[PDB]
RNA sequence: CCGGGCACUCUAACGGGACUGCCCGCGAAAGCGGGAGGAAGGAGGGGACGACGUCUGGUCAGCAUGGCCCUUACGGCCUGGGCGACACACGUGCUACAAUGCCCACUACAAAGCGAUGCCACCCGGCAACGGGGAGCUAAUCGCAAAAAGGUGGGCCCAGUUCGGAUUGGGGUCUGCAACCCGACCCCAUGAAGCCGGAAUCGCUAGUAAUCGCGGAUCAGCCAUGCCGCGGUGAAUACG
């Protein structure tokens, strides 16, 4: 999430099995979606106008 | 139950500075945390210096206390 | 029934492959 | 004879976006492959709104990559140049192949 | 039904008999959505008394059902002592409905294995007052009446 | 010589061909009675061209495949109750009181959040 | 909150996204990476004249900042000035390099998110709170608009009483999905407590 | 009949007939009418003379079965007790062994519950 | 399948169609009874949208953000351990108590999604998970996938039973630095409680409830019976 984490956004982590996502923007590790790199809030708030081009409110 | 098939594994911070050790009847009770390392024969005389997360634990392995990696003699937590 | 993970449905559920559960 | 693939974003946008791309050759490598549909295809997201408890609102998201062919049909070099690099869109891209 | 009556459901007739009240029935087996083995279930029930008498099951539904059909029962009803059972007149679709609600739950009550069988089986016993579910709607046209002592309120 | 009758339904699709004198079905191979096995459910597609009595004297083929049966055979229903009426459109007598010829409304609801089945809400303790 | 957000309520129905390059997969996390990491300035230095939309170009290597400014100046520069010294931080990122054209924006009473940060650098001004806001509302509103709202919220003039205060005209349809309108969101960080403020705008409709 | 040691699969098709015995279970059950060759079906009571021997002889010396097995098991766990190994740790408690959690449930491997107050 | 041909399906993209207008009765009018025809109605069915405000509801462990406070440390760095205990109690669910059932053998219709050292047709070693070798796809045109319920034949005969699969012994595949603490999965054995649930109590008015099966995301494999969606079969009943 803060600034004390940023050592995945390069991928470099020691082992195959350590590379903690880490949301772009939000930064926290917890959701960190990866079609977009980054979290499921950034998901919304920002496909909620053109930070999601092809994106829309999905209805049907 | 359990496996681990073509490769078992020894964690070499012991089982290497075990090889050596053996060389005049052994060592004298390993220190090195390593609860996650097979257990493996020529040891069965040696003592282990295995974690315990605070604690470091004593554990004077068996050939026939083989089929196992060290620390599940190593009790974790503490109940009653 | 469901957990007869030595069944149809068994591995049929769980979603997995075995002796019972074959390809065709 | 010349395969021309383009999903895209908009519905009409590529669906013109290629349809520029049609007829002139219709009357060149011989005729063409018509502004040829295809199903699309989607993703999804569906998220929980704000942290914290809530779940149940998760709002939906889709998105479209519209598959759209439309394929000029023999070349001709009459073909090639009856709507050659003769571009024009940009909201979509485009696949050629043969 | 606090805005509107509502409006009863109607249905096809059966691809045999010809008759849909039946399909109900035949619904009245149905039982998690598989009216597929319950289609049969009751035609073999018939065609096992075409196979078991002689006589097609049309008189036994029919003379039979409508007897396990409530001539009338006992409802709640509160005021400032307590809910005081009621007798009332009961009704065409509720007595109609009770016939099967009642069949097909005191029917595979009786113990003859196949689901058939007590089928056939029950659909006799009832076409002949005697069995199961016939008990319960007597029971109640036997409760009410026998609760005739409530009529202060009538309804 | 020649006639037609198309046919849709929860999702289904089914045109039911036909060229007179009988009425021999062919889904997909399966002679009538071996695409749906017997399903009491199933002598209901020709239905219609049982109120009209051209049953035995309407030959047809009908192929069909999209989803599930027990639909298809009300799918394919539709024609079978369309034809008698596309090349003659004079049978919308013994056609309407059966709407073996209006369309199918019923379809399928979809899971919204909150929820288990469509609509089918979870549950709480005490309140 | 029991509200959504026009803007994404309003896409494909009447604010079409700033961005628009296609194809994704190996591909969109990072367009769409980069593309956030050009905000972290451009937008930014350059509010000074036009903070609006961000719209970006593309067709990969093929970048550009169609950015809208308001103040078509604090940019270009005479023929070509500043139209470079940011080509010269546009390429600080992008290896695609960008064809960067300032845009011409017209009536900043009529630009949402303009108000927003307006009302607010109008609100750092401590400066006639609400009436700012009422002359706000109308400015926008007289400057063409059919409508207009804001709402700051969160401490006033130091409150250490938390509190949202109303103020908008004309009319605000939002539910009319269709209509279009116009939004904006900004901020104040302030010697007592960050908040922030919106901005709405109808239009014309249809 | 009586096949395995102390075994009588009565009336009831030899092919489950046989998983009577804490060493049989559908699967030892048809590898047993193979090197057997036995019809399968047909109850035990159709079941000819050197046919219950063969399976019986087959079974007997093919597989280690009551008494042994039994007792042997006894062994496994008498074994995890000394050696430390947890497995032992747990049939020491008399609790799960495998990997379970234990705020709640496992009513099975802990017995019948206990209640208390608060 | 190779031509051959759009009439038919679907393909995504446009626009047309419904408004109590026509039909007739009540009424001052809205509109309500029913019918005409219509693919359909009286807002076709389902969504997306949640007013001025309400409890100072929820989060400063998303980030931000006013200030309080420790700062060779109330940052951090690494291995290890824990978040997974346990005498117990609550919540939500999975599975089942079975014969409208369970099991085997042969055959059929899902829509929507998904895959680059990434899903993986096939041949072939193994009972097996899986292994070794390899065809087409850059994905309406190859595949993940087989749908299951169901249909047909047949095995069980009312049994704590071929019901049900907890638990437990043993061998073994797999990702992975490493699966003791705690990984799924496959083979053998073991096969537990449970014969429909006290008082009380949760859901749904239709294609819904019920039952069946498929994919998705995060994700090395994975404790998913959860969640988010599709679809197959398809009820009951509402006097008031
Ligand atoms: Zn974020």
């Amino acid at each position: 999430a803060r600034k004390a984490l940023i050592e995945k956004a390069k991928r470099t982590p020691k082992f195959k099995v350590r590379a903690y996502t880490r949301c772009v923007r939000c930064g926290r590790a917890r959701s960190v979606y990866r079609f977009f790199g980054l979290c499921r809030i950034c998901l919304r708030e920002l496909a909620h106008k053109g930070q999601l081009p092809g994106v829309r409110k999905a209805s049907w | 139950p359990r496996s681990l098939k073509k490769g078992v594994f020894v964690d070499d911070h012991l089982l290497e500075k075990v090889l050596e050790l053996n060389a005049k009847g052994e060592k004298r009770l390993i220190k090195t945390w390593s609860r996650r390392s097979t257990i493996v024969p020529e040891m069965v005389g040696h003592t282990i210096a295995v974690y315990n997360g605070k604690q470091h634990v004593p554990v004077y392995i068996t050939e026939n206390m083989v089929g196992h990696k060290l620390g599940e003699f190593a009790p974790t937590r503490t109940y009653r | 029934g469901k957990g007869d993970r030595r069944t149809r449905r068994g591995k049929i559920w769980r979603g997995t492959y075995g002796k019972y559960r074959p390809r065709k | 004879k010349i395969r021309i693939k383009l999903r895209g974003f908009d519905h009409k946008t590529l669906d013109a976006s290629a349809q520029k791309i049609v007829e002139a050759a219709r009357r060149s490598g011989a005729q063409v492959s018509g502004p040829i549909p295809l199903p699309t295809r989607v993703r999804r997201f569906t998220v929980i709104r704000g942290p914290f408890k809530h779940k149940d609102s998760r709002e939906h998201f889709e998105l479209r990559t519209h598959n759209r062919l439309v394929d000029i049909i023999n070349p001709n070099r009459k073909t090639i140049e009856q709507l050659m690099t003769l571009d024009l869109p940009t909201g979509v891209e485009i696949e050629i192949k043969t | 039904a606090r805005r509107r009556r509502a409006e009863v459901r109607q249905l096809q007739p059966d691809l045999v008999y010809g008759d849909v009240l039946v399909t109900a029935f035949i619904n009245k087996i149905m039982r998690d959505g598989k009216k597929n083995l319950a289609a049969r279930i009751f035609y073999d029930a018939c065609k096992i008394i075409q196979e078991k008498t002689g006589q097609e099951p049309l008189k036994v539904f029919k003379q039979a059902v409508e007897n396990v059909k409530p001539r009338m029962e006992v409802r709640s009803r509160r005021v400032g002592g307590a809910n005081y059972q009621v007798p009332m007149e009961v009704s065409p679709r509720r007595q109609q409905s009770l016939a099967l609600r009642w069949l097909v739950q005191a029917a595979n009550q009786r113990p003859e294995r196949r689901a058939a069988v007590r089928i056939a089986h029950e659909l006799m016993d009832a076409a002949e007052g005697k069995g199961g579910a016939v008990k319960k709607k007597e029971d109640v046209e036997r409760m009410a009446e026998a609760n005739r002592a409530y009529a202060h309120y009538r309804w | 010589e020649q006639y037609y009758g198309t046919g849709r339904r929860k999702e289904a699709v089914a045109r039911v061909f036909l060229r007179p004198g009988n009425g021999k079905v062919t889904v997909n191979g399966q002679d009538f009675n071996e695409y749906f096995q017997g399903l009491v459910r199933a002598v209901a597609a020709l239905e219609p061209l049982r109120a009209v009595d051209a049953l035995g004297r309407f030959d047809a083929y009908i192929t069909v495949r999209g989803g599930g049966k027990s639909g298809q055979i009300d799918a394919i229903k539709l024609g079978i109750a369309r034809a008698l009426v596309q090349y003659n459109p004079d049978y919308r007598a013994k056609l309407k009181p059966l709407g073996f010829l209006t369309r199918d409304a019923r379809v399928v609801e979809r899971k919204k959040y909150g929820k288990h089945k469509a609509r089918r809400a979870p549950q709480y303790s005490k309140r | 909150g029991n509200k959504i957000h026009p803007i994404g309520f309003r896409l494909g129905i009447t604010r079409d996204w700033e961005s628009r390059w296609y194809a994704g997969k190996k591909q969109y996390r990072h367009l769409l990476l980069e593309d956030q990491r050009i905000r972290g300035l451009l937008e930014k230095e350059l509010y000074s004249a036009g903070l609006a939309r961000v719209d970006i170009e593309r067709a990969a290597d093929n970048v550009a900042v169609t950015v809208h400014v308001a103040k078509p100046g604090v940019v270009i520069g005479r023929g070509g000035e500043r139209i470079r010294v940011l080509r010269e931080e546009l390429a600080k990122l992008t290896g695609k390099n960008v064809a960067l054209n300032v845009q011409e924006v017209q009536n900043p009473n009529l630009s949402a998110p303009l108000v927003a940060q307006r009302v607010a650098e109008q609100i750092e001004r401590r400066f006639a709170v609400r009436r700012a806001i009422k002359q706000a509302v109308q400015r926008v509103m007289e400057s063409g608009a059919k409508g207009a709202k804001v709402i700051v919220s969160g401490r006033i003039g130091g409150a250490e009483q938390a509190r949202t205060e109303w103020a908008a005209q004309g009319r605000v349809p939002l539910h009319t999905l269709r209509a279009n309108i116009d939004y904006g969101f900004a901020l104040a960080r302030t010697t007592y407590g960050v908040l922030g403020v919106k901005a709405y705008i109808f239009l014309g409709e249809v | 009949a009586r096949i395995a040691g102390v075994e009588i699969p009565r009336n009831k098709r030899v092919d489950v007939a046989l998983t009577y015995i804490y060493g049989i279970g559908k699967a030892r059950a048809k590898e047993a009418l193979e090197k057997t060759g036995i019809n399968p079906a047909t109850r035990v009571k159709d079941l000819t003379e050197a046919e219950v021997v063969r399976l019986r002889e087959y079974v007997e010396n093919t597989w280690k079965l009551e008494g042994e097995l039994r007792a042997e098991v006894a062994a496994n766990i008498k074994r995890l007790m000394d050696i430390g190994c947890y497995r032992g740790l747990r049939h020491r408690r008399g609790l799960p062994v495998r990997g379970q959690r234990t705020r709640t449930n496992a009513r099975t491997r802990k017995g019948p519950r206990k209640t208390v107050a608060g």
